RNA sequence: UGAGCCUUGAUGUGUAGGAUAGGUGGGAGGCUUUGAAGUGUGGACGCCAGUCUGCAUGGAGCCGACCUUGAAAUACCACC
RNA sequence: GGCCCCUUAGCUCAGUGGUUAGAGCAGGCGACUCAUAAUCGCUUGGUCGCUGGUUCAAGUCCAGCAGGGGCCACCA
RNA sequence: CUUGAGUCUCGUAGAGGGGGGUAGAAUUCCAGGUGUAGCGGUGAAAUGCGUAGAGAUCUGGAGGAAUACCGGUGGCGAAGGCGGCCCCCUGGACGAAGACUGACGCUCAGGUGCGAAAGCGUGGGGAGCAAACAGGAUUAGAUACCCUGGUAGUCCACGCCGUAAACGAUGUCGACUUGGAGGUUGUGCCGGCGUGGCUUCCGGAGCUAACGCGUUAAGUCGACCGCCUGGGGAGUAC
């Protein structure tokens, strides 16, 4: 906004794991205000991923999340009346938000029998650089790399 | 191919492009590179980043002579006047002299007319 | 703009002093000026305008001294 | 500064792989202080993995096939 | 009559006999912009004329027959 | 008769004018060496140039036009105008002390002369720039603005033409009338104190419809000249 006044809203960690990050993930997955359904789906998919990978629910999720976070992005700036696309550096909170949004949207557009199974498959495939989320991250990175002469 | 150990880097930086050439002390060229040949067309061609990329490619291409020292002669008003020198220094060469050699008439001829944009 | 790198100094200081020597020599100003043709009448008019603006600025700066803002 | 032939030495790493592999071949005994395993000085070529080569020290071994390849020892060798 | 050059994806063109079939052109989906044109990213797309035989391995070997061009021949 | 006007003697500053000679930087072109795949241009492109060797870089030569820095509301000229350096011919302006002539003055209808740039005639020269013209773009169209080329012309000698926002939009000559801050150029006395010429900015009385001018007047007066009389038709027709 015009005045730079806004604050920040707190969040409450999930019950069975005590991590706010899974709470934000559930929030992004939620539709129509129905939080219980989202938590059911998240817990089922995450435990399936845990028993397939064999380590745990938390660190498997974090390892999958690490392979999607972007590092540079493209914005637009003016110098003499003309607008150029320019690479900029993203902040960690923005990194987490972008990664979660990409994972959820990639998972929604699949062809399995349930949303939990879709999300489990997407996370498992992303934990080793295979999913469409990884492809989109690579696309963004190379698009930023192309417009490198305009930075600074 | 033939050891020289001394060279002169000539930089030609106009408003649209930049050309760097390496010559022996006697003016004999050994290699060259341009910003337009490195994969930069149009507007991107006239940025300091392209100039440093071209400078490092020229340093790459002139390696077969064992060049150890350099002196720099810059002409032109273009953007790539000083990033080229930094790239040449970062390429490992030893810099000895820097000189401006841009031509100035002492009156001369008549320039073109103003563009009415 | 003749620069000789002296004994035992880093590259950045030599670059900076070369830049200041070339800025002193007024090279880029000349390259900018001799780009196109300017009629004698245009040059005389611009010189008069510059002199008038200098005088007005000096008078305003001097005049601001007597007054107080609050 | 070309072309032709005559003169020798290098030269060519599919996968596999002791292996930077053209065939053939009298073929498996030659080389051996007519300075050898393994060092140091040192040059060359090199898909830069490694081969060739001058000297010195050392001073005298490698040794065929012997086992993965279809192939081996230029261990001596004629042919291109 | 004699040389020569021109078929490889949809076209034009590179392709070395060892584990290669590549490039340039359209359409499509995106990115930047309040919004266009300009730029930028990702894409859709091979019977290498039919047949032959040589190697461990035949797109790369020639063999049988194609369509038009550039010079030169020719006294039923 | 000497106070207006003029002559003589000594110095000062100056892109004032006409003619000849000469230097250094840069652009273009010609010949050669190295070297190799782009250059150039634009908001983005294309036309154009290049593997028949370009652009970049070094050496040698040819030719034309203009004089960076000094450089400045600095200087000179009736106005138009005048800028590298050296010599030859030549016009004006100002200051200090004195001598000489004796009203020899001011203004001027017709008349005469000078007068930017473009343009016309004859003979030369031609680097760069660039009306006309050709091509590439942009656009609904683009006889344009932008890009790539380019001929008259721009240069010299001699001769015409006679016009410009030729402007300070302010005719020439003389006398009188509070101040302040600077620039440039002479001179007197001992950095200070005076005294002449030209010039930039502000401002008082006064004047003006107002804006503004204000000792360089658009203030107070005198001599002579030129011009105006509602807007179009028209600065046109005969
Ligand atoms: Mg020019
Ligand atoms: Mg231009
Ligand atoms: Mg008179
Ligand atoms: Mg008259
Ligand atoms: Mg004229
Ligand atoms: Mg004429
Ligand atoms: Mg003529
Ligand atoms: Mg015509
Ligand atoms: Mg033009
Ligand atoms: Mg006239
Ligand atoms: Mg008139
Ligand atoms: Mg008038
Ligand atoms: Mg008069
Ligand atoms: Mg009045
Ligand atoms: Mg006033
Ligand atoms: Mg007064
Ligand atoms: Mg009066
Ligand atoms: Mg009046
Ligand atoms: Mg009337
Ligand atoms: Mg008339």
């Amino acid at each position: 906004p015009r005045r730079r006044v806004i604050g920040q809203r707190k969040i409450l960690p999930d019950p069975k794991f005590g991590s706010e990050l899974l709470a934000k993930f559930v929030n992004i997955l939620m539709v129509d205000g129905k939080k219980s359904t989202a938590e059911s789906i998240v817990y089922s998919a995450l435990e399936t991923l845990a028993q397939r990978s064999g380590k745990s629910e938390l660190e498997a999720f974090e390892v999958a999340l690490e392979n999607v976070r972007p590092t540079v992005e493209v914005k637009s700036r003016r110098v003499g009346g003309s607008t150029y696309q320019v690479p900029v550096e993203v902040r960690p909170v923005r990194r987490n938000a972008l990664a979660m949004r990409w994972i959820v949207e990639a998972a929604r557009k699949r062809g399995d029998k349930s949303m939990a199974l879709r999300l489990a498959n997407e996370l498992s495939d992303a934990a080793e650089n295979k999913g469409t989320a990884v492809k989109k991250r690579e696309d963004v990175h190379r698009m930023a790399e192309a417009n490198k002469a305009f930075a600074h | 191919r033939k050891q020289v150990s001394d060279g002169v880097a000539h930089i030609h930086a106009s408003f649209n492009n930049t050309i760097v050439t390496i010559t022996d002390r006697q003016g004999n060229a050994l290699g060259w590179a341009t910003a337009g040949g490195s994969g930069f067309r149009g507007s991107r061609k006239s940025t300091p980043f392209a100039a440093q990329v071209a400078a490092e490619r020229c340093a790459d291409a002139v390696k077969e002579y064992g060049i150890k020292n350099l002196e720099v002669m810059v002409k032109g008003p273009g953007p790539g006047r000083e990033s080229t020198i930094r790239a040449l220094n970062a390429a490992g060469f030893r810099i000895t002299n820097i000189t401006d050699v841009t031509p100035i008439p002492h009156x001369g001829c008549r320039p073109p007319k103003k563009r009415r944009v | 703009p003749v620069i000789k790198v002296r004994e035992n100094e880093p590259f950045d200081v030599a670059l900076r002093r070369f830049k200041r020597s070339c800025e002193k020599a007024g090279v880029l100003a000349e390259v900018r000026r001799r780009e196109f043709y300017e009629k004698p009448t245009t040059e005389r008019k611009r010189a008069k305008a510059s002199a008038v603006k200098r005088h007005a600025k000096k008078l305003a700066r001097e005049n601001a001294r007597r007054t107080r803002l609050y």
